[PDB]
């Protein structure tokens, strides 16, 4: 597998521009700042629920655990 | 003679002006055929967006039909008498020339004041004329060389009119009309723009007397010309159908009166040309021609020094299998490092030696000299002596040649082009970084 016989393309036209003709961090705020919102919008009720999961028994298990070593009176 | 002798016996450019600026520019010779014409500073880099296309257009008509001359009448004239009209447009320049026996030059004249000066652009050979220049655009669709050459004008020149084509795209050319033409004929046509050169069996006076005859109408004694910005960039057009891949890889290289043209010239020389009909393969001095006739790396490889009044494309041009670009590359940008830093004496000597037999064998025939003469007064206002090239090149060593291709090649952002299956054209860092050399 080498540069020049990966694939048959055809009919695609790439434009682009010398690194030192643009910059590096371009609208990296004004644009940025959205795109992270917009990527955290997209995935966050697909990660976030486990953990919030974990969270709950975690705490309940810890506090459960320490309900145990107290004396309860008998 | 010795060369040198030979050189101060060529005959003398003799150039004068009507007063509508109209210049008349002459080499004389006792051959009995002559070529004049009329060289316009008129190109598509003088075109924006909405007119692109006009000057080719205004080329397409011109011996169409004049107000005096309507339709063949004009060629039958020119066939009448055995001489050949023969017309150009570039970005920068646009000229209509007449190849005649020297006893034809009146006539010759008076067909190109005529024809510069009264065309008729009729509509109906307008739309015949669309049809014509739309079935030629696909006919250079199948020219790789000019796509690449196109490509890479557009990409080096983006945003410019340098980066606009000649022909313009083709919803110009479907939708210009007569009012487009005239409007850019009357903007673009002027005296003070023209220039009537004639080389051959041509006596300066005679051809001035006809000059102030037919041309004296013209423009007498304004939108013109904006530098345009040059980008390092890339555009990579993959066609996997095509069997060879084109490539066009240049810098900004300097304009038309920028001395260290005869430098880089002479650098150019020294990397050559190659296509694999060649005779001499292997034992070619150019490393690269050499290289690519051993490993069959490529079909052809050309340098090119491409001048704009004010920029200009330094670089080559090479044509290979899709598994070789990169070899191609590396050994092209190599020579450029090896010429930025080690020129060395000889080879600058082969490159003068090369420079001065392209210069002298060009100049052969009447229609050369006459573009020479037309091009050359549009370019640098002055016919330039050969005698005063080879004192350009006799100044040129191997630390003039090092200093130069520094200047232009070392360090600097290129502009590519590739065209076909073009999968193993290096990424535009891989080149950039090709650009410069650190063992240096
Ligand atoms: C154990 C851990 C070991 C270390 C792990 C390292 C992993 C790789 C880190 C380096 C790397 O390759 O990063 C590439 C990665 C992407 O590079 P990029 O060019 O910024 O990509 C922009 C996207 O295309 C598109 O980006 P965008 O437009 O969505 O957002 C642009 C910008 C906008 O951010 C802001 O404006 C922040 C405002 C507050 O935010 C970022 O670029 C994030 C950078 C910092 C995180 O860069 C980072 O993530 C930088 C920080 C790396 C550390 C981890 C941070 C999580
Ligand atoms: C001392 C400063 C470096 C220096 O003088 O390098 C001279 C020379 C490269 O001189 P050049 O004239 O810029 O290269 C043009 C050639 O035709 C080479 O042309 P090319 O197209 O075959 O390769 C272009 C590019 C190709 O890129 C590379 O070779 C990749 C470099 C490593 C990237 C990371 C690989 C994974 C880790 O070459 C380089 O980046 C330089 C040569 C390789 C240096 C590798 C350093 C790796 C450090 C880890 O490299 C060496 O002599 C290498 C040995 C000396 C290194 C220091 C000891
Ligand atoms: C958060 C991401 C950035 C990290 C901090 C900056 C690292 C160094 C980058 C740099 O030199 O400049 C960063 C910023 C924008 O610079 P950039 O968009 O790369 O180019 C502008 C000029 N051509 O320009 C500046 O900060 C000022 C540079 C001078
Ligand atoms: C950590 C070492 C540096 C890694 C980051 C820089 C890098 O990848 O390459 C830097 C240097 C330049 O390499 P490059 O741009 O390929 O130019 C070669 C000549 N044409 O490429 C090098 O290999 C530099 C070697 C320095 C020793």
């Amino acid at each position: 597998r080498e540069f020049g016989h990966l694939t048959r393309m055809r009919h695609v036209i790439t434009y682009s521009l010398s690194p030192f003709e643009q910059r590096a961090f371009p609208h990296y705020f004004t644009k940025g700042i959205p795109n992270v919102l917009r990527r955290t919008r997209a995935c966050i009720l697909r990660v976030a629920p486990p953990f919030v999961v974990f969270y709950l028994v975690y705490t309940w298990g810890t506090q459960e655990f320490e309900k145990s070593k107290r004396k309860n009176p008998a | 003679a010795t060369y040198a002798q030979a050189l101060q016996s060529v005959p003398e450019t003799q150039v004068s002006q009507l007063d509508n600026g109209l210049r008349v520019a002459s080499e004389q010779s006792s051959q009995p055929t002559c070529t004049v014409g009329v060289w316009i500073d008129a190109g598509s880099r003088y075109e924006n967006e909405k007119n692109n296309g006009a000057g080719y257009f205004v080329e397409h008509l011109a011996f169409k039909g004049t107000k005096n001359r309507p339709g063949s009448a004009l060629e039958k004239e020119v066939e009448s008498m055995g001489a050949h009209l023969n017309a150009y447009s570039t970005r920068e320049h646009t000229a209509y020339y007449i190849k005649a026996l020297s006893k034809d030059l009146p006539k010759a004249v008076e067909l190109l004041a005529d024809i510069v000066q009264n065309c008729s652009l009729e509509d109906s050979q307008i739309e015949k004329e669309r049809d014509v220049i739309l079935q030629e655009l696909q006919e250079n669709d199948s020219s790789m060389r000019d796509v690449v050459f196109d490509y890479l004008h557009a990409t080096a020149f983006q945003g410019t009119p340098l980066a606009q084509s000649v022909e313009g795209p083709s919803e110009n050319v479907r939708k210009l009309s007569r009012a487009d033409l005239t409007e850019y004929v009357s903007q673009h046509y002027k005296a003070p723009r023209m220039v009537l050169a004639a080389a051959g069996g041509v006596e300066h006076r005679q051809l001035l007397d006809l000059a102030q005859k037919h041309f004296s109408s013209l423009s007498g004694t304004v939108p013109a010309f904006t530098p345009c910005r040059f980008t390092g960039s890339e555009i990579r057009h993959r066609d996997d159908a095509l069997p060879l891949a084109h490539v066009a890889i240049a810098v900004e290289g300097p304009g038309w009166a920028n001395p260290d043209n005869v430098p880089l010239q002479v650098a150019n020389a020294i990397i050559g040309h190659y296509d694999s009909t060649y005779g001499g393969g292997t034992h070619m001095s150019s490393t690269l021609a050499s290289v690519a006739a051993t490993r069959k790396l490529c079909q052809s490889f050309q340098t090119f020094n491409i001048c704009y009044a004010e920029t200009g494309l330094l670089g080559a041009h090479f044509v290979c299998d899709n598994m070789s670009i990169d070899d191609m590359m590396f050994f092209l940008q190599g020579q450029w490092m090896r010429l930025c830093t080690s020129a060395t004496e000889s080879e600058v000597v082969r490159g003068k030696n090369i420079l001065r037999n392209a210069l002298v064998s060009h100049l052969d025939g009447t229609t050369p000299v006459c573009e020479d003469i037309g091009r050359s007064l549009l370019t640098y206002g002055r016919r330039i002596p050969l005698a005063e090239w080879e004192s350009r090149i006799a100044e040129v060593d191997a630390s003039v040649v090092r200093e130069v291709c520094s200047k232009y090649f070392y360090d600097q952002c290129p502009a590519v082009a590739g065209l076909g299956p073009i999968e193993q054209l290096p990424d535009y860092n891989r080149i950039r970084s090709g650009m410069f050399w650190l063992r240096f």
